[PDB]
Order: C-alpha cells, then sequence, then structure tokens
C-alpha cells in the first residue's frame, strides 16, 4: 500500500 | 569486498549545476500549470532538482517527482535529471530517500539504469550498510540492469549474505535469492559466476518442486518453462570441457534439496502437511498449467537422483575445482580487476556527462527561441489587432 | 426503407399456411423483414414430401453465383441446401450431425439389446 | 425530394453540435473506463459482467501495462508475449514494442495504448501496428537471457495441397461447357487453393482502417 | 486427432469438459 506524499509548501520568506 | 574511491569526480558534478534559479518561482510555475492540467518539460523539474540545498528541499522534489510521473510528459525523463537527483540525495541522506524512490518504482519511475547503481551501492558499502544493500540489489534485478562490466561488484554482495544467512527461508525469500543470483550471474569468465547460477537453480527447483511453478515468474523476468532441476544438471554436464567450478555451495544446496525431497515423498504427513490455509478455495481456483503429455516433476525425482549422483563423482576426477574460496576469490575481483573496469567507465562517464551538457544547451536554446517567437508574435498581434 | 447498414444475404423466406411451410430462396438486405422487400427471388424449397416422396428444390444457378460473386452472405440452411445439391461442399455441421445420429443410434441399438438379454 | 413549404429546423443542428461538443469534452479516460472489480467481475463504468471463461485469467495474470510500468523507458524495444498464443501455439509469438504512451489518470499507471511489431508463428511484418487487446489479463514479459531462445525459429514448409477437386455438380458444369464449345480435353478441373490463405482467428486485426488505394 | 492436441484442449476447457467419443460406426443397424 503506497501513500502519496503530503502537499508541501515551497514559498520562501525572502521574496 | 570494496570499491576504490577513484570513481568519485565531484568536480564534474559542480559543472552540472548551471541554472541557479529560485525554487519558489519554479514550484509556483509548475503548480499553476498542473492546476490547468497542462504539460510541462523535463527542464523545469531538473532546474528544481539542481537547486536543492536542504533536506526539506528534497522532500519537495520527491513530491514533484511523484507528480511529474503523473504529468503528461512522464516518459520524457532525461537521464541526467534522475542522475542529478541521485547526487543531491547522496550529499545529505544517501540512505533513505533514494531507496524509498527505488522501492516505489512505479510511483516515481526514476529507473537509473546507469553506473549510478554502482555509485549508490558503493556509498552503502562505505557506510557499512547491508540490509538496505540487499533490497536495492533485488530491485536492480527487477529492472534487470546487470549489463555493465562492473556487474561483478553487484554479484559479490549477494554472495556475501549467502554466507551470512542461516534461516529457514520463506516462499518469497527463496525466489528472490535465486532470481538475484541466476540473472546477475553471467561471468562465464570466472567459475564463481557459474557456481552462483547452479546455486540459484537449486533454490528455484526447491520452489518449483514443493508448492508450484506459477509464482516463480509472476512478478520477475524468469522463464515459465518447468523443470528447473534439469536446467541445473546441464550446467554440471558442461564440465566435460570447462575446467572451472565452485561446486562447494552448489553441492551443499543440492543435498538440501535431495534431503527435502527424499523425506517429502515417504513422509507425506511431515513435510507435505504444511499447506493448510484453504481446501475448498484451492480446488475451485486450481489452475493446471502443465499438459497431460508433460511428465510430472514428482516422477522425475528418481530420474534426477540417478543422473545427479554419477555427475558429482565424475567432475571431481578432472575438474580439480572444489573450494569455499569463492567468497574470497570473488572478493579479489573487485579489489583488483574492478579498478581497471572502474577506469573503463571513467571515459564513458565523461561521454555521458558531455552528452547531457549538449542536450541541456539544446533544451535551453529550444525554449528561448520560442520565447522570442511568442513575444514577436504577441507584439505583432497587438501592434496590428486583426480578428474576425 | 433506408437502413444504416446491413449486408446482402441469401436466405429462406417462410410462406404458406399453418402446418404447411414453404420456403422461398430470396436475396435481400439483412436489415429488412423476413417477408419484406427483396432484390431478386432465386428459387423455392418445398419442405413436405409429395406423393412421389420428393422434396422439391429450385435453384437459379447462374444468378446464385452472380450474387455470391458480388459479396452476398449465406445463412446456415441455404449452405446446407446448396451442399446437398453439390454446388458447395458438404457443410461441416451437416456431417457432424450425421455422425451424432449414428452414435445415438448405436447407443439405442446396444441399449435395446442389453435389456433384451 | 423537397416541397415548397420547407421549414428551416435549427434545434436539430443545435443539438448535434452540443452533443458532439459534450462527448469530446467529457471523453472518458482509459483508467476509469476499464477499471474492474475483481470480486463481482462487474465493470463499474459500462455495467458489464465478464464471461465466466475469462474469470480465471483475470485473477491469475496481469495486463500489458501492469508488467510494462516497471521498465526504464516503458520497455521500448522489448519483446512481449501473450498467454493465449503460448497455450495453443508451440511456435513463439511475440511483440517488439515501438512506442507506448500510458494515461496519467490511473494512480498506479496500469493503462495506456501501445504500438509494436508483429511476429506470428515466426513470420515478421515490416510495419508497425497498434497493439489490440491490451486490457486483457493474459500478457507476459520474456527475460533478457531468454530473448534469443524464443527469437530463434525453425522454418517448417507447408504441406497443404495447392489444388483440390471441384464440388461434384459444379464440376459437371465445367465439363459440360467445354464439351459444348468444342474443348474435348479430359483433364480434370482443379481449384487453385493459393489465393485463399486464411489467417488464424487469434491473429489480431488492423485497428486502423484502410484508405483508398 | 493427435494426442498432443487432445491434451491442449483438455487444459483449455478444463472443468467444463465432457466425455469424449471414438470413431463413429460405419453402418447404423435397424431397431
Ligand atoms: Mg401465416
Ligand atoms: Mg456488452
Amino acid at each position: 500500500a503506497f501513500q502519496p506524499p503530503p502537499k508541501p509548501v515551497i514559498v520562501d520568506k525572502r521574496r | 569486498c570494496l570499491l576504490s574511491a577513484a570513481y568519485v569526480d565531484s568536480h564534474k558534478w559542480e559543472a552540472r549545476d548551471k541554472e541557479d534559479c529560485h525554487l519558489a518561482d519554479l514550484a509556483s510555475l509548475m503548480d499553476k500549470t498542473y492546476e490547468r492540467k497542462l504539460p510541462v518539460s523535463s527542464l523545469t523539474i531538473s532546474r528544481f532538482v539542481d537547486n536543492i540545498a536542504s533536506r526539506e528541499d528534497i522532500d519537495h522534489a520527491e513530491y514533484y517527482l511523484y507528480k511529474f510521473r503523473h504529468s503528461p510528459n512522464c516518459w520524457y525523463l532525461r537521464d541526467w535529471t534522475i542522475h542529478t537527483w541521485i547526487r543531491q540525495c547522496l550529499k545529505y541522506g544517501a540512505q533513505d530517500k533514494a531507496l524509498y524512490t527505488l522501492k516505489n518504482k512505479v510511483q516515481y519511475g526514476i529507473f537509473p539504469d546507469n553506473y549510478t547503481f554502482n555509485l549508490l551501492m558503493d556509498y552503502f558499502i562505505k557506510k557499512e550498510n547491508y540490509k538496505d544493500a540487499l533490497s536495492v540489489v533485488f530491485e536492480i534485478m527487477m529492472q534487470e540492469a546487470f549489463e555493465v562490466p562492473s556487474t561483478q561488484l553487484l554479484s559479490l554482495y549477494v554472495l556475501y549474505h549467502c554466507l551470512a544467512e542461516k534461516t529457514d527461508l520463506s516462499w518469497e525469500e527463496e525466489r528472490n535469492f535465486g532470481a538475484s543470483l541466476l540473472l546477475p550471474g553471467l561471468k562465464q569468465k570466472n567459475s564463481v559466476g557459474l557456481s552462483s547460477q547452479l546455486y540459484g537453480y537449486a533454490l528455484l527447483g526447491k520452489v518449483e518442486l514443493q508448492q508450484g511453478l506459477r509464482a516463480v515468474y509472476c512478478n520477475m523476468p524468469l522463464l515459465w518453462q518447468p523443470g528447473y532441476l534439469h536446467r541445473a544438471l546441464q550446467v554440471m554436464e558442461k564440465v566435460a570441457s570447462s575446467p572451472e567450478d565452485g561446486q562447494l555451495c552448489g553441492e551443499a544446496l543440492d543435498v538440501l534439496d535431495r534431503v527435502l525431497k527424499a523425506v517429502t515423498a515417504p513422509a507425506q504427513g511431515t513435510s507435505e502437511e504444511q499447506p493448510q490455509e484453504g481446501e475448498e478455495s484451492q480446488r475451485s481456483e486450481e489452475l493446471v498449467e502443465q499438459l497431460d503429455v508433460e511428465e510430472t516433476e514428482q516422477s522425475k525425482l528418481p530420474q534426477y537422483l540417478e543422473r545427479f549422483e554419477a555427475l558429482r563423482s565424475k567432475l571431481q576426477a578432472l575438474g580439480k575445482v572444489e573450494s569455499e574460496s569463492l567468497l574470497t576469490l570473488s572478493t579479489q575481483l573487485a579489489k583488483a580487476q574492478l579498478p581497471t573496469c572502474e577506469a573503463e567507465d571513467i571515459a564513458v562517464y565523461e561521454q555521458r556527462l558531455q552528452q547531457w551538457h549538449g542536450e541541456r544547451v539544446r533544451l535551453i536554446q529550444r525554449e528561448q527561441e520560442q520565447r522570442e517567437r511568442a513575444r514577436q508574435d504577441y507584439e505583432a498581434r497587438r501592434a496590428a489587432k486583426a480578428s474576425a | 426503407r433506408a437502413y444504416r447498414g446491413g449486408h446482402l444475404t441469401i436466405r429462406l423466406a417462410l410462406g404458406g399456411c399453418t402446418n404447411r411451410p414453404f420456403y422461398r430462396i430470396v436475396a435481400a438486405h439483412s436489415k429488412c423483414p423476413r417477408d419484406g422487400r427483396f432484390v431478386e427471388q432465386l428459387g423455392s424449397y418445398d419442405p413436405l414430401p409429395n406423393s412421389h416422396g420428393e422434396k422439391l428444390v429450385a435453384l437459379n444457378f447462374d444468378r446464385i453465383r452472380h450474387w455470391i460473386g458480388c459479396g452476398a452472405h449465406l445463412s446456415k440452411p441455404v449452405e446446407k441446401l446448396l451442399g446437398l445439391s453439390g454446388f458447395y461442399p458438404l457443410h461441416p455441421m451437416m456431417i457432424t450431425n450425421a455422425e451424432r445420429l449414428r452414435r445415438k443410434r448405436a447407443r439405442e441399438v446396444l441399449l435395446a439389446s442389453q435389456k433384451t438379454d | 425530394m423537397a416541397r415548397k413549404k420547407v421549414r428551416p429546423r435549427l434545434i436539430a443542428e443545435l443539438a448535434r453540435r452540443v452533443r458532439a461538443l459534450r462527448e469530446q469534452r467529457e471523453r472518458p479516460r482509459d483508467s476509469q473506463r476499464y477499471a474492474l472489480d475483481y470480486e463481482t467481475m462487474m465493470r463499474p463504468h459500462s455495467g458489464n459482467r465478464l464471461p465466466m471463461r475469462a474469470w480465471a485469467d483475470v485473477r491469475h495474470e496481469s495486463r500489458l501495462l501492469q508488467l510494462l510500468n516497471r521498465l526504464p523507458l516503458f520497455g521500448l524495444g522489448r519483446l512481449v508475449t501473450r498467454k493465449s498464443w503460448l497455450w495453443q501455439h508451440d511456435e513463439p509469438c511475440y511483440w517488439r514494442l515501438t512506442r507506448v504512451r500510458p494515461d496519467y489518470a490511473a494512480e498506479n499507471l496500469d493503462h495506456g495504448k501501445a504500438w509494436g511489431i508483429l511476429t506470428f508463428k515466426g513470420k515478421t511484418e515490416s510495419e508497425a501496428r497498434e497493439i489490440e487487446q491490451v486490457m486483457y489479463h493474459d500478457w507476459r514479459l520474456v527475460p533478457k537471457h531468454e530473448e534469443e531462445a524464443f527469437t530463434a525459429f525453425t522454418l517448417v514448409p507447408e504441406d497443404t495441397p495447392l489444388s483440390v477437386p471441384y464440388p461434384p455438380l459444379l464440376r459437371a458444369m465445367i465439363l459440360a461447357q467445354r464439351q459444348k464449345y468444342g474443348d474435348t480435353s479430359t483433364e480434370e478441373p482443379m481449384l487453385n487453393l493459393e489465393r485463399a490463405r486464411i489467417d488464424p482467428w487469434d491473429y489480431p486485426a488492423k485497428l486502423e482502417a484502410k484508405t483508398k488505394t | 486427432p493427435p494426442e498432443r492436441e487432445l491434451s491442449r484442449l483438455r487444459r483449455l476447457y478444463q472443468g467444463r469438459l465432457r466425455e469424449e467419443s471414438g470413431p463413429p460406426p460405419e453402418l447404423m443397424p435397424e431397431v
């Protein structure tokens, strides 16, 4: 049984 | 068994990273594109891979690798893009994320049938890793990537666990060990490869003769033709001219097969009483692959004993090859011959690296040419707005 | 009538009153009714023996090979009917039914005699 | 035919466009169209129940894409066989894949359309044909080391007669015509059974149609 | 038929098989 990875956040606070 | 550190050219990996763009722009661009359900290139994800600088960033990449496998251009995964993700993993983890992606072959589909299998294995050896080393070797067999001249290295560590295993194996374990030795064993140059092939045949013969034949080839690239025991005796009949054999582990395992079958037939309530899961279901769903004309493998047991017993005595007379040193004889193959084979792929490594560099320039100039084409079309469209 | 498709077929069209069948060998579009419009009527086939003990069959041989030449399909009974005349080789199902009759008759003969003894 | 009172119906054309537009926009995907429940043997999409002659092969085998996903480039240049040919034909039959594009709808990537080169009874064709009957749960994959074992073939010449006697009544007409016209040769007429070669029913037919030649 | 072909058919149609029969009689007697 494969569980798809959770949705991450790739937003950086630098910008 | 060790691999020389000569095949570690991180200087070339320095030149691979050339884009140097922020990951927020790349992640937002592809997420918006996927929401529209629109195809994306392998360049965009590769730029995301090449700009990895933290372990949290890799988790973003493997999530995007999973979603790019479900993108319309999944088949367009370039060799270097997978390779770059391997090198990025080897910097920080090198143990879990790479193996997990390889364990989920279908979901991610990296499929690195390159020298990176040896590189991934080598760093497992340098950190003294065994349990994960066996699993990745098995998954190389599933992808059947035992083609490079350095395939001896992979053959060694399977034999290493053969010495280390003292356990009553299961249905899957016996099949995996035979499959991980039969197909990888191709070194007709050395006797150790021949011994491994005999050892793999005996394991499959135990699998076939005890419960069934169908599951041998269900999920693995093997042959569905029955009679694996007779497929091993022919190898011992090749010693009529070939003077080299291992013959130590092969005879010991063949005796174990002989002992099991010599008790299974007379003692049905001792060895053949193990299967007790289902009776009504098994009979209703029974499938008979063999034909009536095909001789039953059970009736071939006396035939196997008669031929096998005479062969072993004959080979000792002229073969002159009976020793357990195959553990050490194979060990010195990678310690001495592999560095020459390591140098063989050094030039090939430059060739494949150079080809990737040419394609990246081709890909970048391909996108840029259309980018100016679109803006020239857009500027012309707005300068002269002609519509029906 | 305007049909979507269908293939030209030579078949038997029923006729006559009850208990007195009578088949006409006709060639019509497959999607038309059994007694409906047809292209050309070829022959006839009387299913009941007459006083002479004969079952009359009529065939328009030069026209029959014309429609077959242009790609007309044949049904099961017309193939058996043509096979008997000799225009076509005996239909394989015609022979197998014959063989089944012999075996059933052979079983019937043995079964009657076994009870006799 | 026409009359002087023809009314310009427009809704019929309007319905045709919308119906054509709807089916193109809502074209079912291959993953959801061929998804099957393995207990009731019932198709959730089409509502069809598979025949009992195909129940055994579904639970004891895998389709093409199930054995093709775990390959580097989806097995381009690989050889693929089928259980149907293996059981009935002693001669090897296999497909040499040219290109394959799966559908992304399936979470496990177990569906798609594939092309290849046909090799039936050792006879190889020189053109690429789209693979038919992909969804069937009978396909198998040959190993690398067994590739040349199955590729090797022994050509056996055909012993079927090239001529057969005419049917009796039709034979008589042939004799009658030439006798009437003056051709009195007594050579028995024969039928050229050479242009009537029939491919076996298991041979896959061309999915693509044929344009004007 | 050759025995090899008979074995192939038995495997293919296993479970729903029926009793086979030999050559038909040449002449049918009368009841
Ligand atoms: Mg009536
Ligand atoms: Mg239906």
